């Protein structure tokens, strides 16, 4: 096809993995940074780095479908947890961290934290008692509350509203003992590429089964978050483009991932489902993942975007710049061909944990 | 000490909890005020999810952190 990008094999249950693997990907200023990791003394049986930049480095130049074999492997996994479903975001906090701490010590040390972290800060107030506390927390990605709201301009007001501490959840004001408050939270700063965790799930106790939350939930092209900041900046607003939609289809217990992309920032959007990948509309990546679909050939009922990532106007053209050649030690390079070259010659966990 | 626990909801809730607390009896902890079973939840602060075996105090949670509570979207 004239999509140029090429997809990635799925080993049995690992679309996952695929969808975050694209997602990461065209995070281009990240995909650099993994390019220069020093690996040369590193075990590919027990490398994870060193397995990303090999299907990053497949998935850039191969124009046949990459495998993802070599991954698993890396994560210290055997054939059969190749074969169990997991949620794309908890992949998406496992791998980070590893990789994050991997790049610690050399050269791209805190490439994660750069893109990614952001700060807010965690007011409590008692009711009746003249007490103010203050708390501050960094993220890599926020859990938009998704029931009973619109859209993700009325998620972020319910996320930074303020919430009462009332009767069974009164704060320990130490000497005051329990007391009524009220905490409320505001964002400090936002990341240059935003990750959004769409809240589509509950669990009810009385029947003791957890349920999709299948509702309508709208995110816009643009997203202008300036409204929730506790101090506004002029010369950088907080706003964001929509860069990915992952897309989880299925219901309760099964599943299926996808991502939707304009990778370099364009309009031109794509949907990566596994080795496949096909042009698309906008509104085939945005509007039909809205959810609340009614089950039509165009768009399933149970299918709708779980993750979406955004990236900000100002640091936009730094993240998404171009990747050749000219970024990719040589050393890397020789490394693969030689594999290709000696390759020619010839309780189950459900947890998602990465051992290396 | 006494913890933030994110809901499902969006809602605040509070814990009382030890730093020797494993990460498992934290979660039981949810389950009681909660009643949702250890299995199902994932705790996440600062963006590393938190690890059944080790203890609150190795991720440095002291009072006041809010740990953020979500399930699992399983997939293919
Ligand atoms: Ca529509």
């Amino acid at each position: 096809k004239h999509t140029g990008y090429v997809g990635l094999k799925n080993q049995g249950a690992t679309c996952y993995m695929n969808s975050l693997l694209q997602t990461l990907f065209f995070t281009n200023q990240l995909r650099k940074a993994v390019y220069m990791m020093p690996t040369e003394g590193d075990d590919s049986s027990k490398s994870v780095p060193l397995a990303l930049q090999r299907v990053f480095y497949e998935l850039q130049h191969s124009d046949k479908p990459v495998g993802t074999k070599k991954l698993t492997k890396s994560f210290g996994w055997e054939t059969l947890d190749s074969f169990m479903q997991h949620d794309v975001q908890e992949l998406c906090r496992v791998l980070l961290d590893n990789v994050e701490n991997k790049m610690k010590g050399t050269c791209v040390e805190g490439t994660i934290p750069k893109l990614f972290r952001g700060k807010m800060v965690s007011y409590i107030q008692c009711k009746e008692v003249d007490y103010r506390s203050d708390r501050r927390e960094d993220y890599y990605d926020i859990q938009l509350s998704i029931k009973g709201k619109k859209n993700i301009f009325e998620s972020f007001v319910d996320y930074v509203a303020v919430e009462q501490l009332d009767g069974d959840n009164k704060y320990d004001a130490g000497e005051h003992g329990l007391q009524e408050a009220e905490k409320g939270v505001k964002f400090l700063t936002l990341p240059p590429v935003l990750h959004l965790q769409l809240m589509r799930f509950m669990y009810d106790p009385q029947t003791d089964q957890n349920i999709k939350i299948n509702d309508r939930f709208e995110f816009p092209e643009q997203l202008p978050l300036d409204e929730f900041l506790q101090k506004t900046d002029p010369k950088d607003p907080a706003n964001y483009i929509l860069h990915a939609v992952l897309v989880h289809s299925g219901d309760n217990h099964g599943g299926h991932y996808v991502v939707y992309l304009n990778p370099k920032g364009d309009g031109k959007w794509c949907k990566f489902d596994d080795d496949v990948v096909s042009r698309c509309t906008k509104e085939e990546a945005i509007e039909h993942n809205y959810g609340g679909h009614d089950d039509d050939l165009s768009v399933r009922h149970c299918t709708n975007a779980y993750m979406l990532v955004y990236i900000r106007e100002s640091k936009l053209s730094e993240v998404l710049q171009a990747v050749t050649d000219h970024d990719i030690p040589q050393q890397l390079v020789e490394r693969l061909q030689e594999e290709k070259r000696i390759e020619a010659q010839k309780y189950l966990e459900k947890a998602i944990k990465i051992h290396n | 000490m006494q913890i933030f626990v994110k809901t499902l909801t969006g809602k605040t809730i509070t814990l009382e909890v030890e730093p020797s607390d494993t990460i498992e009896n934290v979660k039981a902890k949810i389950q009681d005020k909660e009643g949702i079973p250890p299995d199902q939840q994932r705790l996440i602060f600062a963006g590393k999810q938190l690890e059944d075996g080790r203890t609150l105090s190795d991720y440095n949670i002291q009072k006041e952190s809010t740990l953020h509570l979500v399930l699992r979207l399983r997939g293919g």
